[PDB]
RNA sequence: AGGCGGCCGCCCCCUCGCCCGUCACGCACCGCACGUUCGUGGGGAACCUGGCGCUAAACCAUUCGUAGACGACCUGCUUC
RNA sequence: AAAUGGAUGGCGCUGGAGCGUCGGGCCCAUACCCGGCCGUCGCCGGCCUACGCCGCGACGAGUAGGAGGGCCGCUGCGGUGAGCCUUGAAGCCUAGGGCGCGGGCCCGGGUGGAGCCGCCGCAGGUGCAGAUCUUGGUGGUAGUAGCAAAUAUUCAAACG
C-alpha cells in the first residue's frame, strides 16, 4: 500500500530514482521529513545553481511560464516530476499517486517510516566530501517557514521520546515475562526450528 | 481460503527505446529480484483480473461482472528478476501499475 | 447446423482492415478506396514508422483458405432455377446466394429448390411474407 | 539598437498587477509583529475621509 | 537484401506461342509430350521452333 | 408532413409548423434553446419578459461580438440579447399551437413544450453598393420553425 | 491535515475468548478458470417505516455613485 | 567576455550516474537461423479448364522510366443467359453480414417508380486531390464591421 520514506540522510537523485521507479509501479510512496534531504557537493555551489534556475524564467509574461517553487517538498517534487513523463496519463497518474511533505503529518507520526539504504548519504559519499541541507537551501533561499517546522518538529521528537520510555517499559514487562518460566516446551522447538 | 497466487505487477509491454511489441509483456513479481531466482516461475499461469459492466464470467456457479484474459510466463526478462509473459488476448495497456495474478500450477513442484 | 460442410480449417486473414486511403480523413471529398499515392514528399510512399500501411502482396491469405466465408462455403450468386440446379453436384463446397433483383415469387421457389437440392443459401429469409 | 538616449522607465512593475480589487475595504496585508514585553493593544481602526 | 548479385529473374524464353492458331496449339500439345516423353532432342528443336515466332521462322526455298 | 422527434402518441400531443418566416435563423435557435423544456403560461410570460426586456435570452452558441447583460445571470451564462421579432413570431406559434390544441381537445392547461425546430429557409438576396463600383450580396436568413406540445402527467 | 485507543463502575452471558489427545458429522457437487478479502466498497435518482429537529438565501427588477464601455463593484426599502 | 530564459536531452549525479583500462550478464532492427502464408523467377512431373493441376529450390525495397496481369471500373455495339424484375430495375443512404492484398464487389434493411445486368468479342469524348482549375452551391469570418457630410425635433388627435 504505502510506503512511508524518511527523509534525514538521503540524496536528492538517489532518492528521486528509487521514488520515481516505484511509483510507476503503483506503490503509494510519500516521502516525509524532505527538509533533511541532502545534497552532494558544495552548498554555496547549490544555491548558486538554484539561483540560476530562478534566473531561468520567461521574459515575455514571468507568470505564464515557469513556477519556482521555494519550499523544499514541492523542490523533489519538481525533481520527481522531471524524471516522471508528467506530460502522458502515466506519470500523470504516477504523480497523483506521490505525495510529500515537509515536516511529519500526524497520520505520519502515528505510522513507521522506512529507510532506504542506497540512497543515504553515508552509502552513497566518501564522508570527507562537502554536503548541503535541502531545508537550508530553502531557507536561505524563499521558504520563510524554517522556524515553525523546526517547532513542531523538536515537539513531535518529544512526543515520540515519551512513546519510547513507554514501549521500552513495556518491552522489559515482556523481558521479564519471557525471563519466567512454565513456556519452556514451545520453546525447545523453537530454537530447534529458528527461534 | 487464503490466496493461493502470488502478487505481479505489470510493466509494460516489450519494448526498444522508440517500438513497442505489443505481444509480449513484463511482470515485476514481487519477491523475486535476481536471475536465479526468476527460475521457479517459468511455466506459471498469469491471469489480469479486471471489471465490466455486462454479465460474462467463468460458469462456475454464480455470474457476475468479472473478465480474465488469461495466459502465462514464457521466460525470464533481465537481471533484476522481471519475466516476459505471453498472454491468449493482447493487454489493454490501461493495466500499467496493476496487479496481474500468478498462480502456482502447471510449475514443478 | 444446416449442412455442414466438408473440413476447412481455421481462416485467417492475416489482417483485417481494408486499408485506409492516405489523408481520407482530413478531406470528405476523398473515398475509402485505396489509390497509391505517386508523391515525391509522401511519407506513405516512404514508409515512415507510425503511418498508414500500404497493401502490397505479403498480406496475401492462403490459397485454402481464399474466398472463404466463415460457415466453410464459398459464395456462388445465383438468378433462377437452372443456375441454382448447376450447383447440384459441389453442393457441400460452393453455397448459392440469390441475386438482389430477384423479387419473392420467383425467390420462394428459388429457395424451395436449394432446399430441395440441399444447397446452402446464404439469406433464404429474406423479403418475405 | 542602442537607443542613444537611454530614458527612465515608465511605471513600476512592482504595481503593475492592475485590477480592480476584489475587496472596497482597503484589507491588511501585515499587522505588526508581537512581543511579550509591550502591554495590550489593538493596531488598526476605521475611518472615512471626511 | 541477400543477393548482391543483379537480378535478371526472367531469362529471355518464350513458352507459350503467341499466337492464337488452334492447329499450332495442337501441335504445341503434341510435341511438347513427346519432347517430354521420349528423350529424344528433335522433338525438343522443333517444338521449340512450334514456340518460335512468325518473322523467325523465315520461309525455305524449294532449291 | 413529417417532423423531426415524432412524439408518444399523436392524442396527447398537438404540433405547429411555420414557414419561410422573416427572422433571424440565429436570434431564432437562440430564443427556442431558452423556451425548449417549459411550461406553456411560463413560456409566455418569458416571451412577454423578451418583449418589454425585463428577462433575456442568452446566447449559447451563436455569441460572436454579442454584449453582456446583467439577466442572463438566471440561466448560467453571461451573455444576453432581447429579440422583439424572433419573441413575437414564436409567441404567435405558440398560440398557433394552442389553438390547434383546442381544436384537437386537450387538456389545455398542462402543456409543455417537448420538442422545437428551427432551420435555415432559403435565404432571399439584395445588394448593397461598396467601394470602388462593387456589388456584394445582402442576402436575409428566414427559417422553418417546427414545435410539438405535449401534456405532462 | 484530529476519531481510534487507555482507565473506573455496571450491563445478558462466556468459566470452548487458546495448545495436545478421542469420536462422528456437515455437498463427498465424481480432474479443472474469475474462489476466498478492509464491502453494512464511492456517489447520484427513487421505494415503506421509528425517534429527534429545521421553517431560509441568492439572482433579476427599482434605486444608488464611493463605480461605471457592457458586464462587474459599494449601497436603500418598516409602516416608524 | 554577448546580448529573451536554457540546455552532457532533461532530472540529477561525487565510496560515481565523471574520467581511463577492463571482466561476467542483460535489452532490441524490417540484420541472421528455424517455421507458416502470398507472389516472382528457375528447374520439372502428369494423356487433368493443358491458358488447368501439382513437385522442389532461391529470392521479394525503390523516384524518373519500361513491361506483364487484372473475374478492377464507366459508356455504347454484335453475339449470348427460354437472364432479372411494378409480388418493385436504375439511383441514393446505411452503428448490417461478407469476399479480394487492392482496383472494387455480392447480399441484408429503408426511399424510389421503369428500365437493368452476367459471359465472349468490339470501340472509346473511359477513372481526379490539386492546375491563383471552369460552372453551381455552402461555412468560419459573423449576428461582427457597418446603417455618423450638411444644427432638430416635440405633444395631442384621426384612419388603422
Ligand atoms: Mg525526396
Ligand atoms: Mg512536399
Ligand atoms: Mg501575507
Ligand atoms: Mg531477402
Ligand atoms: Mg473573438
Ligand atoms: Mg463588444
Ligand atoms: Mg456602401
Ligand atoms: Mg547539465
Ligand atoms: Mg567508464
Ligand atoms: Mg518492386
Ligand atoms: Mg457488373
Ligand atoms: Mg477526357
Ligand atoms: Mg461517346
Ligand atoms: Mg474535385
Ligand atoms: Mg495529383
Ligand atoms: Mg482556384
Ligand atoms: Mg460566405
Ligand atoms: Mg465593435
Ligand atoms: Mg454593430
Ligand atoms: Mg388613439
Ligand atoms: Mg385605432
Amino acid at each position: 500500500q504505502v510506503l512511508v520514506l524518511d527523509g534525514r540522510g538521503h540524496l536528492l537523485g538517489r532518492l528521486a530514482a528509487i521514488v520515481a521507479k516505484q511509483v510507476l509501479l503503483g506503490r503509494k510512496v510519500v516521502v516525509v521529513r524532505c527538509e533533511g534531504i541532502n545534497i552532494s557537493g558544495n552548498f554555496y555551489r547549490n544555491k548558486l545553481k538554484y539561483l540560476a534556475f530562478l534566473r531561468k524564467r520567461m521574459n515575455t509574461n514571468p507568470s505564464r511560464g515557469p513556477y519556482h517553487f521555494r519550499a523544499p517538498s514541492r523542490i523533489f517534487w519538481r525533481t520527481v516530476r522531471g524524471m516522471l513523463p508528467h506530460k502522458t496519463k502515466r506519470g500523470q497518474a504516477a504523480l497523483d499517486r506521490l505525495k510529500v511533505f515537509d515536516g511529519i503529518p500526524p497520520p505520519y507520526d502515528k505510522k513507521k517510516r522506512m529507510v532506504v539504504p542506497a540512497a543515504l548519504k553515508v552509502v552513497r559519499l566518501k564522508p570527507t566530501r562537502k554536503f548541503a541541507y535541502l531545508g537550508r537551501l530553502a531557507h536561505e533561499v524563499g521558504w520563510k517557514y524554517q522556524a515553525v517546522t523546526a517547532t513542531l518538529e523538536e515537539k513531535r521528537k518529544e512526543k515520540a521520546k515519551i512513546h519510547y520510555r513507554k514501549k521500552k517499559q513495556l518491552m522489559r514487562l515482556r523481558k521479564q515475562a519471557e525471563k519466567n518460566v512454565e513456556k519452556k516446551i514451545d520453546k525447545y522447538t523453537e530454537v530447534l526450528k529458528t527461534h | 481460503s487464503g490466496r493461493l497466487w502470488s502478487k505481479a505487477i505489470f510493466a509494460g509491454y516489450k519494448r526498444g527505446l522508440r517500438n513497442q511489441r505489443e505481444h509480449t509483456a513484463l511482470l515485476k513479481i514481487e519477491g523475486v529480484y535476481a536471475r536465479d531466482e526468476t527460475e521457479f516461475y517459468l511455466g506459471k499461469r498469469c491471469a489480469y483480473v479486471y471489471k465490466a459492466k455486462n454479465n460474462t464470467v467463468t460458469p462456475g456457479g454464480k455470474p457476475n461482472k468479472t473478465r480474465v484474459i488469461w495466459g502465462k510466463v514464457t521466460r525470464a526478462h533481465g537481471n533484476s528478476g522481471m519475466v516476459r509473459a505471453k498472454f491468449r488476448s493482447n493487454l489493454p495497456a490501461k493495466a500499467i501499475g496493476h496487479r496481474i495474478r500468478v498462480m502456482l500450477y502447471p510449475s514443478r513442484i | 447446423a444446416a449442412l455442414r460442410p466438408l473440413v476447412k480449417p481455421k481462416i485467417v486473414k492475416k489482417r483485417t482492415k481494408k486499408f485506409i486511403r492516405h489523408q481520407s480523413d482530413r478531406y470528405v471529398k476523398i473515398k475509402r478506396n485505396w489509390r497509391k499515392p505517386r508523391g515525391i514528399d509522401n511519407r506513405v510512399r516512404r514508409r515512415f514508422k507510425g503511418q498508414i500501411l500500404m497493401p502490397n502482396i505479403g498480406y496475401g491469405s492462403n490459397k485454402k483458405t481464399k474466398h472463404m466465408l466463415p460457415s466453410g462455403f464459398r459464395k456462388f450468386l445465383v438468378h433462377n432455377v437452372k443456375e441454382l440446379e448447376v450447383l447440384l453436384m459441389c453442393n457441400k463446397s460452393y453455397c448459392a446466394e440469390i441475386a438482389h433483383n430477384v423479387s419473392s415469387k420467383n425467390r420462394k421457389a428459388i429457395v424451395e429448390r436449394a432446399a430441395q437440392l440441399a444447397i446452402r443459401v446464404t439469406n433464404p429469409n429474406a423479403r418475405l411474407r | 539598437s542602442h537607443r542613444k538616449f537611454s530614458a527612465p522607465r515608465h511605471g513600476s512593475l512592482g504595481f503593475l498587477p492592475r485590477k480592480r480589487s476584489s475587496r472596497h475595504r482597503g484589507k491588511v496585508k501585515s499587522f505588526p509583529k508581537d512581543d511579550p514585553s509591550k502591554p495590550v493593544h489593538l493596531t488598526a481602526f476605521l475611518g472615512y475621509k471626511a | 537484401g541477400v543477393d548482391i548479385r543483379h537480378n535478371k529473374d526472367r531469362k529471355v524464353r518464350r513458352k507459350e506461342p503467341k499466337s492464337q492458331d488452334i492447329y499450332l496449339r495442337l501441335l504445341v500439345k503434341l510435341y511438347r509430350f513427346l519432347a517430354r516423353r521420349t528423350n529424344s532432342t528433335f522433338n525438343q528443336v522443333v517444338l521449340k521452333r512450334l514456340f518460335m515466332s512468325r518473322t523467325n521462322r523465315p520461309p525455305l526455298s524449294l532449291s | 408532413v413529417r417532423y423531426s422527434l415524432d412524439p408518444e402518441n399523436p392524442t396527447k400531443s398537438c404540433k405547429s409548423r411555420g414557414s419561410n418566416l422573416r427572422v433571424h435563423f440565429k436570434n431564432t435557435r437562440e430564443t427556442a434553446q431558452a423556451i425548449k423544456g417549459m411550461h406553456i403560461r411560463k413560456a409566455t410570460k418569458y416571451l412577454k419578459d423578451v418583449t418589454l426586456q425585463k428577462q433575456c435570452v442568452p446566447f449559447r452558441r451563436y455569441n460572436g461580438g454579442v454584449g453582456r447583460c446583467a439577466q442572463a445571470k438566471q440561466w448560467g451564462w453571461t451573455q444576453g440579447r432581447w429579440p422583439k421579432k424572433s419573441a413575437e413570431f414564436l409567441l404567435h406559434m405558440l398560440k398557433n399551437a394552442e389553438s390547434n390544441a383546442e381544436l384537437k381537445g386537450l387538456d389545455v392547461d398542462s402543456l409543455v413544450i417537448e420538442h422545437i425546430q428551427v432551420n435555415k429557409a432559403p435565404k432571399m438576396r439584395r445588394r448593397t453598393y461598396r467601394a470602388h463600383g462593387r456589388i456584394n450580396p445582402y442576402m436575409s436568413s428566414p427559417c422553418h420553425i417546427e414545435m410539438i406540445l405535449t401534456e405532462k402527467e
